């Protein structure tokens, strides 16, 4: 699932430094927006997402993060 | 599937030099304002318009203009010109695959013509084929339907459309119904029915087998 | 003078394979995602596949997953495409298309900014046929003085086929259709011109079909 999140954001930021994808967390279809910054900086926000919602989203970003520099 | 769908519309469209043009592109989900039109010429590599959802290329004339955001986009010509006519796509690029929309074709608006109808028997050399010609009609939409002895034909027809014209705007389509020697034969009378809003009722053109 | 030159394009047969390659000029093609994109004859335009600048990703779409293979030679600054297990519907124009979009830059652009004029890719089992040429006899039979008389192009393969009339003296009112393909595998297409009917009992119309690949020059002689 966490990988799963990884793939479609990866696939979003290739042609446009801003993007929205839909992610079925745990029985809801989460609106996500995705952006990276000319550093290499990614933000993922979802907006009406549960606190558990959000916690997965930073999971995803932490670790999308990580292979960006590395 | 995560894969976006562009929807195009109208799929055709008819208008004079000096009208408005709005062109239409759907989203199966949001794509934010990554969304790019193309204009492409016939027999022309694409050449991109305007890359944000609103943003013109450099180059591009100032009477295109697009809009919209999310799954609902335009694309507009203030004073459409003679070098406006052609067939325009939108393209998403929010995430891959890249998709296009299915396009949209303008042409030039007329006055409805109707067409001069003609059939060509056939003239082998194992079998041969028979020809319903549509001469110079507008607009585009034509039904032909082939009747060997008051019979309705089916799958053994196929039609063909020439561009509009550069001279008069207008249009000619040929319908070629294929048969062997033995079934062409075995019937007397081939008919052409050709129907089109510039005939004011159904014009039938027939033959009998042996001139 | 930023441009993309496509070759390796031509008649392949089904099953088969066929390797396209793209030389890009005038522009750092280390910093672009470049991409192929087909259009079918007559039809829209269908991404195939892209490649980021390192090859650190590549995309193919549904219809070409398994059987297509992508990549790039950045030290010749040559893009490649590898088909196999061709199908016909394969047939199509592919471009090679640099995408504007470069991450890390200051001033972003977006959409495909770059076209090549494409190489044609057509996928059939057909073996090279001269067209044979029928006539269409202008029947004495009205249209206000108005006659119709043509020739009928049938059985050929492959594109293209010229048609002149009278050694390109006629040629106001003749409509050459865009050949059709038949389930024979083979093309079809037929050339028709109206004629005033008095001109019926004393001018002479031919027809001057010439296919090259076939090395046919055909005239004939259209006459009630």
């Amino acid at each position: 699932t966490e990988e799963e999140i990884i793939e479609k954001v990866k696939s979003a930021l290739l042609s446009t430094n801003k993007a929205v994808i839909s992610v079925e967390l745990k029985g809801r279809t989460i609106p996500l927006y995705v952006e990276i910054t000319k550093e290499g900086k990614l933000h993922l926000t979802a907006e009406g997402a549960t606190e558990e919602e959000k916690e997965i989203i930073k999971e995803a970003q932490k670790a999308f993060q990580e292979e960006i520099e590395h | 599937t995560g894969e976006i769908v562009m929807t195009s519309s109208p799929a055709t469209l008819s208008v004079s030099p000096g009208e408005r043009v709005t062109l239409f592109c759907r989203a199966s989900q949001s794509v934010i304002s990554n969304l790019a039109w193309y204009q492409q010429k016939s027999g022309q590599a694409p050449r991109l318009l305007i890359y944000g959802a609103s943003t013109r290329a450099t180059g591009i004339p100032s009477r295109f203009s697009g809009s919209g955001s999310g799954t609902e986009f335009t694309l507009t010509i203030s004073s459409l010109q003679s070098e406006d006519f052609a067939v325009y796509f939108c393209q998403q690029y929010n995430n891959w695959p890249l998709t296009f929309g299915g396009g949209t074709q303008v042409n030039v608006q007329r006055t409805v013509a109707a067409p001069s109808v003609f059939i060509f028997p056939p003239s082998d050399s194992g079998t041969a084929s028979v020809v319903c010609l549509l001469n110079n009609f507008y607009p585009r939409e034509a039904k032909v339907q082939w009747k060997v002895d008051n019979a309705l034909q089916s799958g053994n027809s196929q039609e063909s459309v020439t561009e509009q014209d550069s001279k008069d705007s207008t249009y000619s389509l040929s319908s070629t119904l294929t048969l062997s020697k033995a079934d062409y034969e075995k019937h007397k009378v081939y008919a052409c029915e050709v129907t089109h809003q510039g005939l004011s009722s159904p014009v039938t053109k027939s033959f009998n087998r042996g001139e | 003078e930023v441009q993309l030159v496509e070759s390796g394009g031509g008649l392949v047969q089904p099953r088969r394979s066929l390797r396209l390659s793209c030389a890009a000029s005038g522009f750092t093609f280390d910093d672009y995602t470049i991409h192929w994109v087909r259009q079918a004859p007559g039809k829209g335009l269908e991404w195939v596949s892209g490649i980021t600048w390192n090859s650190g990703y590549i995309g193919y779409a549904d219809s070409v997953k398994g059987r297509f293979t992508i990549s790039r030679d950045n030290a010749r600054n040559s893009l490649y495409l590898q088909m196999n297990s061709l199908r016909a519907e394969d047939t199509a124009l592919y471009y090679c298309v640099r995408d504007a979009y470069v991450s890390g830059s200051d001033y972003y652009y977006y959409g495909l900014d770059v076209w090549g004029r494409g190489t044609l890719v057509t996928v059939s089992s057909a073996s090279t046929k001269g067209p044979s040429v029928f006539p269409l006899a202008p029947s004495s039979k009205t249209s206000g003085g108005t006659a119709a008389l043509g020739c009928l192009v049938k059985d050929y393969f492959p594109e293209p086929v010229t048609v002149s009339w009278n050694s390109g003296a006629l040629t106001s009112g003749v409509h050459t259709f865009p050949a059709v393909l038949q389930s024979s595998g083979l093309y079809s297409l037929s050339s028709v011109v109206t004629v005033p009917s008095s001109s019926l009992g004393t001018q002479t119309y031919i027809c001057n079909v010439n296919h090259k690949p076939s090395n046919t020059k055909v005239d004939k002689k259209v006459e009630p």
